[PDB]
């Protein structure tokens, strides 16, 4: 599990949490084009049963 | 059929009676069955519903 880490040290109970956005700004967005996707599924209304709608 | 034994029968005929009997239908004896159209992209379900239906 040690081999997973990604941090350097664990909180401890007093440690302050400091926010990041102090002020309202539009956000520049980056990232690794292989950490959002996009799952789709099909609904099958084409079935024997939704007959009547075309 | 009756039947008379004789030969002069003057008067003595006999009429014709036919009877009969009424046959009907009930109720249908039914089997109602609600999917969604999430429910229609594995289908096996459905057909089974439908063999143990019949």
């Amino acid at each position: 599990q040690r081999a997973y880490a990604n941090v350097n040290t664990s909180l401890a109970d007093a440690m302050a949490v400091n926010i990041l956005n102090v002020k309202d700004a539009r956000t520049n967005v980056f990232w690794a084009d292989d950490a959002i996707r996009i799952v789709s599924q099909p609904i099958p209304a084409n079935h024997e049963l939704f007959a009547g709608m075309k | 059929s009756p039947t008379q034994e004789g030969w002069d029968l003057t008067d003595k005929a006999t009429g014709l009676l036919e009877l009969n009997v009424a046959v009907n239908m009930g109720e249908p004896d039914n089997d109602f069955f609600q999917l969604r159209a999430d429910d229609l992209r594995d289908e096996t379900a459905y057909r089974r519903r439908i063999q143990s239906a019949a």
